[PDB]
RNA sequence: AAGGUACUCCGGGGAUAACAGGCUGAUACCGCCCAAGAGUUCAUAUCGACGGCGGUGUUUGGCACCUCGAUGUCGGCUCAUCACAUCCUGGGGCUGAAGUAGGUCCCAAGGGUAUGGCUGUUCGCCAUUUAAAGUGGUACGCGAGCUGGGUUUAGAACGUCGU
RNA sequence: UCGGGUAAGUUCCGACCUGCACGAAUGGCGUAAUGAUGGCCAGGCUGUCUCCACCCGAGACUCAGUGAAAUUGAACUCGCU
RNA sequence: GCCAGGAUGUUGGCUUAGAAGCAGCCAUCAUUUAAAGAAAGCGUAAUAGCUCACUGGUCGAGUCGGCCUGCGCGGAAGAUG
C-alpha cells in the first residue's frame, strides 16, 4: 500500500475508487499500484 | 602498483656522453620515460575475465543470463547441446566469485559450469578507482 | 544559471511587486508557459524548468526564455546580528507578475509542449498556464 | 548467589583456578546466579601450559554455592566455596576432562550430563 | 594626561548583556510534490538528481518583551509525568516476501525499555548483556529534596601575553 | 601514536618528538630520606554498593508547665485550557 | 456490456549473444479487407503466448471530453486536560 499526497492511475488497469471519504486506487493488474491518499 | 601490460615503446632517438655513458644510466632514463609516458598516455586498470560455459536444462535460461548481465558479464552466444543449453559468455574473474552457489540455487541444482582465462579488459572507471585508493592505501 | 555579466551597481533596494506584467503574448514560438501567479522566479529556478523542458522535447524545435534574473538578493550570515550594514549578494533573481510569458517553444507538437511545459512547471515556485500564439 | 565481581574457583583441570563472573547471563537486570546457571566469566588466575590462559572471556556453570540449593522438602545443601566449570563460549560443553569435588543434581540435564558423570559425587 | 583590579567599593538600570520564559522560524529536524536517474530489464521493492510546497518548536540563531530592592546555573542521585515523529511486544499492505530472516509503509502509547571500563561529563568509544536498551516535552523536569566532580571569588604554579 | 596494565583504561606507567607555546641560579636535569601534598594500581577489609532488614538509645508524636523567630497591602487563598 | 475477427510480404531493416509489434536505432511501408499499429499494454533469451486499438455482430438512447465558475474532500504529527 502506497500512502501519498498524490495518488493517480499507474496503468491501464488502476481505477480510481472513494471509499469512506478517502481517494484510493485500486487495480487488478499490479499490487504494486494500490494506493491509498494520506 | 600493477603490471603494465600490452604496451610497445619505440625507441626512435636518444643522446650518450662516451666519459658518462652507462647502461645504468640509460636504465633510468628509460624508466624516467614510462613515468612521463604514464603521465599523457592515460594508463588503465584491467581485470583479468574468464571464459564461461554454463550447461543447465532450457527452463533455467533466462535466470543464468540474468545472472551473467548482472555480474558485468555478457552472453558470448548459445548451443543447444544434447538436452541442455550451453551457454557461452565472459564474465570478470572478481564477480565469478561465488557463482556455483548461485548457479545452483538458479538451475535446482541441475547447474554446472567450466571458467577459464580468456583476456585482460579494462575495470568499469568506478571500480578501477576503487582500486587505485585501495592500492594507495 | 543566468545572471548579468556586469552591473551598475552590486546591491538593490528590496522593492515591492505589484501590477501587471508585461509581454503577456506568445511573441517569439507558437506555445507559451504563462505565469498567472505573482512571485520571485530565481536563476536555479530558471535552469531547473529550461533542463526539464529540454530534455521532454528531446533536442526538438526551439525554445525561448523570455525571463531575465537581473535583480541582485542578499542575505546575512547566520549568527550576525542586525545592522553593520547590507549582506552580500547570494542569488539573482526575476520579479513575475501575473500573465508574464516566461517560456515558449516551437518546432514541437502542442501535445509535446503541453507535456514538456507541465514538467517545467513542476519546479517553478508559481503557479503557471499553457498558451498558444493568436492572430492579434 | 553470584553476581558480577564475584570470583569463583574451578571445578575441571581446564587450567584456570580463579575467575570473575562478568555477567548473569538470560534476562535484563539478572540479578543472581546459582547451581545450574550459566555465566560469563574471566580468568583471572591460570596455571601454566594449561587449555585456557588469563584475559579469557568464556563461560561457565555454577556448580557450587556457599548460598546453596533447596530441596522440595524444604532441606539445604550448602557448600564452602563457590565453583564453576569452564565452558566453551559458543557449544558451551565443559573444556575440561576431569571435574573435581562433588555436585548437585540440579545440573541432571542433557546440557550438562557430562559433568554428572565426571563428577566424583552426586548429592 | 596612560593603564590594572579575581583585593575591591558606592549610586543606579531589566532603559542594557549572560540563564530560563516570550515573539520569530533563517537555520535545524520531520513530511510531501515533480521525477532525470540507480535498481540486469523495470522511475516509484528500495532509492532518488535538478527544482518546488509544507509541518514542528526541536538545534544554531535573530530580537531585547518579563525578571538586575536576586527568577541558583552543568552533570549525577532521588522521584517522576506527558507527547508519539514507536525501540520491544500486538495488528496489517507492498516487497527485488521460497523458508528462516529482513526492507519499507500504515495502524497501535497497554506494559516494558542493561550493567560496567574511561572521562565532571551529557555524549561518545569500548566490554558484556537484552524482546528491546525508543525519540522528544516538562524553567535543556526535579539544589525551601540530596550531591558539589564541572563551572566563575579570595591562595599558588606552568605555558603564553604585557615594561 | 606505539607498548604495559583492564573483559573493557579520555586517567596512570614506559616510549616516540610533530616542543601550538621546555631549557640552564625569575636556574636545567637527577636525587636517598621526608610529606594530614597531586595522580595511578594491588592485597586485606568492609552496608560504599547489589538492596536493604532488624535492634539500642536522643528527638519527632501525646499530656502538664513555660514560651520564641524570620515573614506579612488586604483575602471569602481549587484544577484545566 | 455482450458475441466474433483482430491478418499478410513480415521476424520491416540495421544493430543486437539473442531483439521477431512490444532492447535500441532507422525506418515507416504496402496487402487482404469489416477491420487489424511495421504496434497502446501484459509477457518472453529470443519466439510464443495474453490482449488491445481498429473493426464486424449484438444491443436499443443518449453518450463522451475539454473550458469557465460556486461550495465541499485529502494533503494535516506534540507534549498537565
Ligand atoms: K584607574
Ligand atoms: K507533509
Ligand atoms: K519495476
Ligand atoms: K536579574
Ligand atoms: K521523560
Ligand atoms: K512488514
Ligand atoms: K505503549
Ligand atoms: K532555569
Ligand atoms: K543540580
Ligand atoms: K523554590
Ligand atoms: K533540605
Ligand atoms: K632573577
Ligand atoms: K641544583
Ligand atoms: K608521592
Ligand atoms: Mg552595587
Ligand atoms: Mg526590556
Ligand atoms: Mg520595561
Ligand atoms: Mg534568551
Ligand atoms: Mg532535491
Ligand atoms: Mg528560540
Ligand atoms: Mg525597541
Ligand atoms: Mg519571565
Ligand atoms: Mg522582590
Ligand atoms: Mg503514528
Ligand atoms: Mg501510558
Ligand atoms: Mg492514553
Ligand atoms: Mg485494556
Ligand atoms: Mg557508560
Ligand atoms: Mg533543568
Ligand atoms: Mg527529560
Ligand atoms: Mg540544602
Ligand atoms: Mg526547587
Ligand atoms: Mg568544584
Ligand atoms: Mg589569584
Ligand atoms: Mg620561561
Ligand atoms: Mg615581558
Ligand atoms: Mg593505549
Ligand atoms: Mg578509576
Ligand atoms: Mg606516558
Ligand atoms: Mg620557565
Ligand atoms: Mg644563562
Ligand atoms: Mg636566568
Ligand atoms: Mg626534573
Ligand atoms: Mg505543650
Ligand atoms: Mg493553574
Ligand atoms: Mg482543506
Ligand atoms: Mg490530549
Ligand atoms: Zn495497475
Amino acid at each position: 500500500m502506497k500512502v501519498r499526497a498524490s495518488v493517480k492511475k499507474l496503468c491501464r488497469n488502476c481505477k480510481i475508487v472513494k471509499r469512506d471519504g478517502v481517494i484510493r486506487v485500486i487495480c487488478s493488474a499490479e499490487p504494486k499500484h494500490k494506493q491509498r491518499q494520506g | 602498483g600493477y603490471p603494465l601490460i600490452d604496451v610497445k615503446a619505440k625507441l626512435y632517438d636518444g643522446s650518450y656522453h662516451d666519459v658518462d655513458s652507462s647502461e645504468m644510466a640509460f636504465k633510468i632514463a628509460a624508466s624516467l620515460a614510462l613515468k612521463e609516458a604514464a603521465k599523457k598516455c592515460d594508463p588503465v586498470i584491467l581485470e583479468p575475465m574468464m571464459k564461461v560455459t554454463i550447461e543447465m536444462p532450457e527452463e533455467y535460461m533466462g535466470d543464468i543470463m540474468g545472472d551473467v548481465t548482472s555480474r558485468r558479464g555478457r552472453v558470448d552466444g548459445m548451443e543447444p547441446r544434447g538436452n541442455a543449453q550451453v551457454v557461452n559468455a565472459y564474465v570478470p574473474l572478481s564477480e565469478m566469485f561465488g557463482y556455483a552457489t548461485s548457479l545452483r540455487s538458479n538451475t535446482q541444482g541441475r547447474g554446472t559450469y567450466t571458467m577459464y582465462f580468456d583476456h585482460y579488459a579494462e575495470v568499469p572507471k568506478s571500480i578501477a578507482e576503487d582500486i587505485i585508493k585501495k592500492n594507495k592505501g | 544559471m543566468l545572471q548579468p555579466k556586469r552591473t551598475k551597481f552590486r546591491k538593490m533596494h528590496k522593492g515591492r511587486n505589484r501590477g501587471l506584467a508585461q509581454g503577456t503574448d506568445v511573441s517569439f514560438g507558437s506555445f507559451g508557459l504563462k505565469a498567472v501567479g505573482r512571485g520571485r522566479l530565481t536563476a536555479r529556478q530558471i535552469e531547473a524548468a529550461r533542463r526539464a523542458m529540454t530534455r521532454a522535447v528531446k533536442r526538438q524545435g526551439k525554445i525561448w526564455i523570455r525571463v531575465f534574473p537581473d535583480k541582485p538578493i542578499t542575505e546575512k550570515p547566520l549568527a550576525v546580528r542586525m545592522g553593520k550594514g547590507k549582506g552580500n549578494v547570494e542569488y539573482w533573481v526575476a520579479l513575475i507578475q501575473p500573465g508574464k510569458v516566461l517560456y515558449e517553444m516551437d518546432g514541437v507538437p502542442e501535445e509535446l509542449a503541453r507535456e514538456a511545459f507541465k514538467l517545467a512547471a513542476a519546479k517553478l515556485p508559481i503557479k503557471t498556464t499553457f498558451v498558444t500564439k493568436t492572430v492579434m | 548467589m553470584i553476581q558480577e565481581q564475584t570470583m569463583l574457583n574451578v571445578a575441571d583441570n581446564s587450567g584456570a583456578r580463579r575467575v570473575m563472573c562478568i555477567k548473569v547471563l538470560g534476562g535484563s537486570h539478572r540479578r543472581y546466579a546459582g547451581v545450574g546457571d550459566i555465566i560469563k566469566i574471566t580468568i583471572k588466575e591460570a596455571i601454566p601450559r594449561g587449555k585456557v590462559k588469563k584475559g579469557d572471556v568464556l563461560k561457565a556453570v555454577v556448580v557450587r554455592t556457599k548460598k546453596g540449593v533447596r530441596r522440595p522438602d524444604g532441606s539445604v545443601i550448602r557448600f564452602d566455596g563457590n565453583a564453576c566449570v569452564l565452558l566453551n563460549n559458543n557449544s558451551e560443553q565443559p573444556i575440561g576432562t576431569r571435574i573435581f569435588g562433588p555436585v548437585t543434581r540440579e545440573l541432571r540435564s542433557e546440557k550438562f550430563m557430562k559433568i554428572i558423570s565426571l563428577a566424583p559425587e552426586v548429592l
